[PDB]
């Protein structure tokens, strides 16, 4: 699970 | 031998992307936990790297075709290449005169010694400097520098990639653009392309060593607590 | 009516512990991500809180009997009480004159407005200020302040505590020390003790509201990424 | 799992 990366990737 | 109206559009995009995600004044650095020269530079350099990762993500998203990959592939690529893109983009601040990264004033001039105050060995730093000196010696056009970063990010040989047939396609198109650009726009650049691909090879080993160093840090909670959630997530092995 | 050579040793310990973990110059604040007055104070206040948590841990470990609890109980107590101990210890910097925490110069004078720049509502902040004003009005002796912090930390009514028969024992001994200290050493303090216990009640509600506010923040990755690994671990629900 | 807390608690 990559909460932040997924978020930042829009 | 003249660039296609599609090859130059790719170049336009990557160059604007870089301009949008790279500040030559380095004015956001004042927002990082300040430098101190027991691992006194760790907070500052962790902030720098975390910030740089954010920037690399902004850039990556503007690489033609990157947005179309599965979120997993985008993540798999970012995670594997992040530190390399960072090493590449830092060359812009790196200085041959003083062999340090110069991001402004006494405070933001990073030398080999500073990085050791962040849990790295003087030994492991040698190659990074050597790499920066070789890369700087190439005197890349912005078009090439920016192209080299995009090609690096779309390396198909990364742990975790699924659609490695499609990343290979995007990267080849990019490699073509660069070869053409050099041939057409870069006088005296007959042997440059191959030296650039050689640099990608150097990045892999530098990535390898860093990953090891980083594991050592990340396993000691007193040090890991100094990192940022982003850094921890990007350089972490959590697998999905 | 005279303190026992054991009650004063407890007082000696808690007071020295506080002195060891609380700097009245606030000189480490320069190492935090600087204040900016979209949630501009979040980085600074997250650093402040993370730092304060470290300090609260240092203090807790010096509370007589705390080191003897199971690591789980120590953790269960720290996690539940951290924000309350922080609210209590901050009273030392809080100022009635300006209704803000004053930790030095323009930069480190925190007012209600600053905290809202960190993802909190003007509404939710009212009680905190009111609480600081009531607590400040008590004009506690250092012995009492320091005692109140220790008693708060050893509250048995915390989610996760196992040996709540033993935390209750340590806290009662502490409550006794405080009641005796007030009676013997604090002229005009006939009704003070009960006002102090009332403060613990106020802390519980303040802890409750914060936990809610914090959940809202921690669920948005763009905001959660601004936190620190310590903060995230202490205010996180990860259960063990 | 509380890596950091457990660490800091000595
Ligand atoms: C040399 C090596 C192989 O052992 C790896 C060194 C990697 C990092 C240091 C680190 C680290 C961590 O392991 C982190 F977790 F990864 F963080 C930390 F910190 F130890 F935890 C190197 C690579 C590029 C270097 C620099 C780039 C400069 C820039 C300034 C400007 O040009 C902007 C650029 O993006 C970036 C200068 C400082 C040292 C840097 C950031
Ligand atoms: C008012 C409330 C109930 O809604 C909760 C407010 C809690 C915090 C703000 C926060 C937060 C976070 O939720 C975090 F995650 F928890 F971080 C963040 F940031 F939003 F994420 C309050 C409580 C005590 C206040 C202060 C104490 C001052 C000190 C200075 C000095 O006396 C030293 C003290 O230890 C500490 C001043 C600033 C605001 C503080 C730190």
């Amino acid at each position: 699970k990559h909460k932040i990366l997924h978020r930042l990737l829009q | 031998h003249m660039l296609s109206d599609e090859q130059m559009q790719i170049i336009n995009s990557l160059v604007e992307a870089h301009h949008k995600t790279y500040d030559d004044s380095y004015s956001d650095f004042v927002r990082f936990r300040p430098p101190v020269r027991r691992l006194s530079m760790l907070p500052h350099l962790a902030d720098l790297v975390s910030y740089s990762i954010q920037k690399v993500i902004g850039f990556a998203k503007m690489i033609p075709g990157f947005r179309d990959l599965t979120a997993e592939d985008q993540i798999a690529l970012l995670k594997s290449s992040a530190i390399e893109i960072i090493m590449l983009r830092s060359n812009q601040s790196f200085s041959l005169e003083d062999m340090s990264w110069s991001c402004g004033g006494p405070d933001f001039k990073y030398c080999i010694n500073d990085v050791t105050k962040a849990g790295h060995t003087l030994e492991l730093l040698e190659p990074l400097v050597k790499f920066q000196v070789g890369l700087k010696k190439l005197k890349l056009h912005e078009e090439e520098h920016v192209l080299l970063m995009a090609i690096c990010l779309l390396s198909p040989d990364r742990p975790g990639v699924q659609d490695h047939v499609r990343i290979e396609a995007l990267q080849d198109r990019l490699c073509d653009v660069l070869q053409a650009y050099i041939r057409i726009q870069h006088p005296g650049g007959r042997l440059l392309y191959a030296k650039m691909i050689q640099k990608l090879a150097d990045l892999r080993s530098l990535n390898e060593e860093h990953s090891k160093q980083y594991r050592s840090l990340s396993f000691q909670p007193e040090h890991s607590m100094q990192l940022t959630p982003l850094v921890l997530e990007v350089f972490g092995s959590e697998v999905s």
